[PDB]
């Protein structure tokens, strides 16, 4: 009841991609007439946008007014009339339960098997059982077996690593024996910051714009394994070896490994250095707290 | 963490979980695909009519939940809370029925600001979209008299997806329209104010409408996108994602108006303003696991001195199983996540309703796919402190009719006087053991059945030639003579006869089975001797049954006659009829047939 | 590159070699006797001389899995060895006898028609079996050829002890048994097709032995007018088989739960002791190595980041002692209740152990229900 970490089983899914993608391109087209194939989906998909250190959103100002109405019953099923006997024509081509499928579909229900619940090849199951009491244990707190899962998880051919959050809070509440979570997830960014589509979304991600989650985790969790001291020149020295000036968050990191190493006149430069990078941190998508959670502390430093 | 070490790594807590306590409330294609336009069919909130409104006293809890063979019947009724939530004690039902299907029920509640409480509850049906009030129950009888604030059937032939709530907002799909209801009596509801958010290539029917901070500015959605509709003025926004990675999956509002939650695909999401107009929430957010379309969520809302704690419950159409996280408001508008955890419930079908109303109590009401049970449910932390009506099973075994109970009692009477005769009758057999009578019957025993065993393998010489199949004709048995089997009582020295007539028909062109190897599927562990299987069956007998040495020796011998061998006339002569069939066969099919492969 | 339209041989060739190679595997590995061998080569012999009685280069045959265990089955039915369907379906679905890769990852390139003739049609898990067994029992015939009774009382013993019920309900059911039938048991339900709607969804033996054992345990338990079957011995006969204990046993139903296609049994996976879990692993680590299909050493070093990694757990008849002990103190209308528990408790184990539905199973101990109430009125 879980997510897999395995490339979905091919087939029938690729095929009502297809009958789907068709069908609406069919639709929206005549509907822009009205208001006058992998490749044919890859279009499809295509053209559209593909006090606390809250990465804020874009808020509602600066946007269109209003529609009324533009669909009624006879008006809808005129859009509708003709691009359904077009899918009329590969519908005889693909199978009867994707004929089922794309009438349902089509008439707008959803359905309520999923590509999982409907793959149905041992191994697969098999590692669909596996992975289910992964989360599980991890739920449970059981991180020990948790940690058996993992490990004969990881093991198989087929399971690519979406995996690591489970391994991070499973080696961190773990505290037993492997080299822990810093080591893992030093290791995801040295591994998968260069070049050294279906199966990727935002949690692992390619070096060319930001790679996310485990960087920023492993930034984070850094500067708290310096709340372990009271290491910080190590941590900002490799923030500051690298070049990716839009990482604002990282500017965040920088600064706040300057107010931890500022807690003489050296002390001074670490206080004009965090003061700089809260700017050049307003550079991108902001982290703020205010000023004076910022600079209060810097003056109760000036102190 | 973030906080933590803001200031200036194991979490804020140790680590705690789920438990239950149980009780009944009220009762009342297709195969692969579902209606997104039926939501919920039960509601249970708190309602204040105007009798309630002339004193200080706070209304009352009420359910109305759909009935009828069609599920076309509305039922409101007044619930008692007490040691836990019941029904009232009159248990007078008010059903009211409509001709149409009903898709959606939601009494809407009201603000913490206007001091008021709703006075109504609203259906959309397949047909129609009606509202009722609930005019002055009393407490003379726990009556409910409603009226019915009259349907407006349809104006374009649309099915609408929500209503929201005096404001009654319609969503049918892809267009909206704001409107009112009309003041108690007889004029019926109308609109002025409408619009639309459709969206061609969204083939998904389920749209929403349901607004926010109260600041008479709404929400709708579809499972590509969020748009909120500042509608009082003109204003229309499609909120930062869209429709790349993952669906829009529900919404409800967590009580307090400033406050959104939305169940993506693998993403709880807190929306709620921090600014006065209207907002996203990027304030970062837990997720959650599948491809599952069928999930929905709602929220409980805990109160407490240093923060105001929300649980997230994430439920299926698909499995009992209940997904749940918790975040909290400490106002300094401050959320943080704490850890997941998942329960169960029981055997077949799913969540149709789940409704919400140092350690967390949280209660809430399911009902489950196809069973017209409403189960009040509550959930606490620590512990200081099947009724089987499966019908398909049971219409099997409750046989109507009185001559077909005494019919059963009949056989079973039969049966059980024929296990005495069984008793009765090996007992003396049981009783020569080892004696001179029991050798006498193992000699002529395995030896009268050498002669007849001689006997079938002349009438199998002469029907040897036949070499059109390879199994003789009824082989393995005591071979027609059955008494003989049954009268010994000694599974050793029967052991010892079976080798020595396996000696004996050494003769060859005769079958060789060696059993041991086969008792081995029986126990699971290597049976060397015939014996050690009557040891070991004898032993877990021994501890339930009187006269377990007479029965495990009675199916020991029943065994090893069962499996007693005597085949077809051995290895030789199967090869005959085995190159003789791989000759009638074409050229080279003969030609595949392959032995010893690697 | 690939053979086109006469890789019928090919095809028969990986088919009769796994077949084989499946044979190997239980003589050696389970203790067969010898003779299995040669009853195989008779039957895949005179369904090879069958389809090779056929004309068309269209190849109309189907060979798939299901027919490789459905002429081991036969085989061993002839033979009159105690096996049965359910030996089978634990045997190939704990990835001990090879089973679901057409010639496993190591062979031969074949056209993607026969390869697909092959992972086809792959499971038994709604009687499938016992489907193609009566199947390949029409396409040559049970009658003459072979002896196709089924080894009954074996099957009462292994449904005893598969229960904890003491040895009185063998000669009960085995009763039943003979009051119905006495004693005679086809192979075929064959009339070539796919049409059928009365008098066969019963007519397998075996799930006709089931019908009258649950049966013989509802009527039995339920009109012991004697009362030697206490109100509670049948709660505690209850507990001792829910008791989800290690044995080898209990711990295959789980690996077969895993692919059985209908909920709850999943729930069943879900609701696993901490122990379960762990042989889990265990036989997962043992068995998936039987898997399928620079950076490379990469994740030879990646994976070794983290480690791969007085025998406790006890035998079956072990068990079966201890929860006959269990309930050794041996020496009133929702007792109804209690059999009702138990018998769902045990339909439940027998619907995953022999691949069929639920509603197969009541389908077929409802008809023979009736059809012991007429034969009784
Ligand atoms: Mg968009």
């Amino acid at each position: 009841m879980f997510e897999v970490p395995i490339t979905l089983t091919n087939r029938k899914f690729a095929q009502r991609r297809k009958l789907k993608y068709q069908y609406i391109n069919y639709i929206s087209r005549r509907f822009d007439r009205i208001s006058k194939q992998q490749k044919k989906r890859r279009r499809e998909r295509h053209w559209r946008s593909v006090s606390f250190e809250i990465w804020r959103t874009v808020s509602s100002q600066n946007k269109q007014p209003i529609n009324k109405q533009k669909m009624t019953y006879h008006n809808f099923k005129k859009i509708e009339k003709i691009p359904l006997r077009k899918m009329e024509i590969p519908l005889l081509h693909c199978t009867k339960e994707n004929k089922l499928y794309f009438q349902s579909i089509s008439r707008g229900l959803e359905p309520l098997k999923t590509s999982t619940s409907e793959v149905r090849n041992y191994r697969t199951r098999h590692i669909v059982t596996l992975t289910d009491l992964l989360h599980l244990n991890v739920s449970r707190h059981n991180w020990s077996l948790a940690y058996k899962i993992f490990a004969t998880l990881i093991r198989i051919p087929g399971v690519q690593i979406k995996s690591l959050w489970g391994i991070g809070v499973e080696i961190l509440d773990n505290l037993s024996n492997s080299s822990s979570g810093l080591d893992f997830l030093q290791w995801m960014c040295q591994i998968y910051s260069s070049k050294s589509r279906s199966i990727v979304p935002p949690f692992q991600t390619g070096s060319r714009t930001h790679t996310a989650k485990f960087a920023i985790t492993y930034l984070w969790s850094s500067l708290i394994n310096c709340q372990k001291s009271m290491l910080i020149d190590k941590i900002s020295e490799w923030v500051l070896t690298p070049p990716f000036m839009e990482d604002a968050e990282v500017w965040f990191i920088y600064a706040s490994c300057h107010l931890l190493k500022a807690d003489i006149n050296q002390v001074i430069k670490h206080i004009h250095y965090v003061r700089t990078f809260l700017k050049i941190c307003l550079d991108k998508g902001g982290f703020a707290v205010p000023s004076r959670l910022i600079e209060n502390q810097l003056k109760s430093f000036e102190s | 963490v973030q906080g933590a070490s803001l200031y200036c790594t194991l979490a804020e807590d140790a680590l705690d979980l789920h438990i239950v306590v149980k009780s009944l409330l009220c009762d009342t294609q297709d195969a692969f695909f579902w209606d997104p336009t039926v939501a919920n069919r039960l509601d249970s909130q708190y309602i204040q009519t105007a009798s309630d409104l002339r004193n200080y006293r706070d209304g009352t809890e009420i359910i109305a939940y759909a009935s009828g063979k069609t599920g076309s019947v509305l039922n409101i009724a007044v619930l008692t809370r007490q040691n836990t939530l019941h029904l009232n004690r009159h248990n007078n039902v008010t059903s009211i029925e409509l001709h149409s299907p009903i898709k959606s029920i939601k009494i809407p509640g009201a603000s913490e600001s206007i001091g008021r409480r709703s006075n109504l509850v609203g259906i959309i049906t397949e047909n129609s979209f009606q509202i009722f009030r609930i005019e002055s129950v009393h407490s003379r009888s726990c009556d409910v008299m409603v009226s019915s604030s009259e349907p407006l059937y349809f104006v374009e032939i649309d099915d609408l997806q929500v209503v929201d709530f005096q404001f009654a907002i319609i969503d049918i799909k892809g267009n909206w329209s704001i409107g009112r209801i009309p003041k108690n009596f007889n004029n019926q509801l109308i609109d002025n104010l409408h619009g639309t958010i459709f969206d061609p290539e969204e083939l998904s029917s389920w749209k929403r409408i349901e607004w926010f901070s109260h600041f008479q500015k709404i929400l709708v959605f579809d499972r590509s996108k969020m748009i909120e509709i500042d509608f009082m003025n003109n204003w229309q926004t499609e909120v930062v994602q869209a429709k790349a990675w993952s669906n829009i999956r529900d919404y409800k509002r967590i009580d307090d108006k400033n406050g959104i939650l939305l169940t993506s695909r693998e993403i709880i999401i807190v929306g709620a303003s921090e600014s006065n107009d209207p907002v996203r929430r990027i304030s970062w957010k837990h997720d959650l696991d599948p491809d599952d379309t069928t999930l929905r969520i709602t929220v409980q809302k805990v109160k407490k001195p240093d923060h105001i704690l929300l649980v997230a419950f994430v439920y299926s159409m698909r499995h009992k199983r209940i997904y749940m996280h918790v975040f909290s408001h400490r106002k300094a508008n401050l959320f943080q996540s704490l850890g997941c955890s998942t329960v169960l419930e029981i055997p077949g079908g799913t969540p149709t309703g789940i409704e919400t109303i140092f350690e967390l109590v949280v209660d809430f009401l399911v009902k489950l796919r196809n069973s017209s049970e409403v189960y009040y449910y509550a959930l606490s932390n620590t512990q200081n402190s099947i009724i089987v009506d499966h019908p398909e099973w049971a219409s099997l075994f409750n046989n109507a009719d009185e001559r077909e109970k005494e019919s059963i009692g009949a056989l079973v009477s039969q049966i059980k006087l024929k296990e005495r005769e069984r008793i009765s009758r090996v007992q003396n057999l049981i009783e020569h053991e080892n004696s001179h009578d029991e050798d006498k019957y193992l000699q002529d025993l395995g030896y009268r059945l050498s002669i007849a065993t001689n006997e079938l393998l002349e009438s199998w010489q002469k029907t040897k030639d036949e070499s059109i199949l390879s199994g003789s004709l009824s082989h393995s048995k005591l071979k027609n003579l059955l008494e003989n089997s049954d009268s010994f009582a000694s599974i050793p020295e029967f052991s010892s006869l079976l080798d020595q007539f396996f000696q004996y028909y050494q003769d060859q062109d005769v079958t060789f089975i060696g059993f041991e190897k086969l008792l081995h599927l029986f126990l699971h562990e290597d049976v060397p001797g015939l014996d050690i299987f009557y040891n070991k069956l004898l032993q877990c007998w021994v501890l339930v049954s009187p006269q377990a040495e007479l029965l495990t020796k009675e199916i020991v011998k029943d065994i090893i006659w069962s499996l007693a061998r005597l085949e077809k006339p051995s290895l030789f002569e199967p090869i005959q009829n085995e190159i003789s069939r791989s000759l009638s066969g074409p050229y080279q099919d003969i030609i595949s047939s392959w032995d010893m492969d690697d | 590159k690939l053979i086109g339209h006469e890789a019928k041989l090919l095809f028969l060739k990986s088919f009769q070699f796994i077949l084989k190679r499946q044979i190997r595997w239980l003589i050696t590995e389970m203790r067969f006797p010898k003779e299995f061998e040669h009853v195989a080569k008779i039957i895949w012999l005179k369904i090879l001389k069958t389809i090779n009685d056929q004309p068309q280069e269209e190849l109309k045959l189907q060979l798939h899995m299901t027919s490789t265990i459905s002429i081991l089955y036969l085989a061993s039915t002839h033979l009159s060895l105690p096996v049965y369907t359910c030996d089978y379906i634990k045997w190939i679905c704990t990835a001990k006898m090879p089973y679901f890769q057409a010639s496993e990852i190591l062979r031969i390139q074949l056209p993607n028609y026969y390869v697909s003739i092959l992972e086809g049609s792959i499971s038994p898990f709604n009687g499938q079996l016992y489907n193609k067994i009566a199947l390949t029992c029409g396409m040559i015939h049970f009658k003459e050829f072979f002896n196709s009774e089924i080894s009954c009382q074996g099957l009462l013993l292994k449904l005893v002890m598969q229960c904890a019920l003491p040895p009185e309900f063998y000669f009960y059911t085995k009763q039943v048994i003979e009051f119905e039938e006495t004693d005679i048991r086809n192979l075929t339900l064959w009339e070539r097709t796919d049409e059928r709607h009365t008098g066969r969804v019963s007519n397998h033996a075996e799930l006709r032995v089931l019908s009258y054992f649950m049966l013989t345990i509802n009527w039995m338990l339920s009109f012991d007018r004697d009362r030697q079957y206490p109100l509670k011995w049948i709660l505690s006969l209850t507990e001792s088989l829910t008791q989800r204990t290690t044995t080898s046993e209990s711990i295959g139903r789980n690996i077969v739960k895993v692919v059985y296609p209908d909920k709850p049994t999943s729930s069943d996976y879900f609701q696993w002791s901490e122990e379960e879990t762990l042989e889990f692993l265990k036989w997962m680590e043992k068995q998936f190595l039987p898997t399928q299909t620079d950076q490379k050493i990469a994740r030879r070093k990646l994976y070794k980041i983290f480690p791969l990694d007085s025998t406790h757990q006890l035998t079956f008849i072990e068990d079966l002692q201890e929860r006959y002990a269990k309930q050794t103190p041996f020496f009133p209308p929702a007792r109804k209740e209690a059999i009702g528990r138990l018998l769902t408790h045990i339909a439940s184990q027998l619907l995953v152990d022999f691949a069929i539905s639920k509603e197969q199973l009541k389908d077929c101990i409802s008809r023979i229900k009736n059809a012991c109430l007429h034969r009784m009125n």
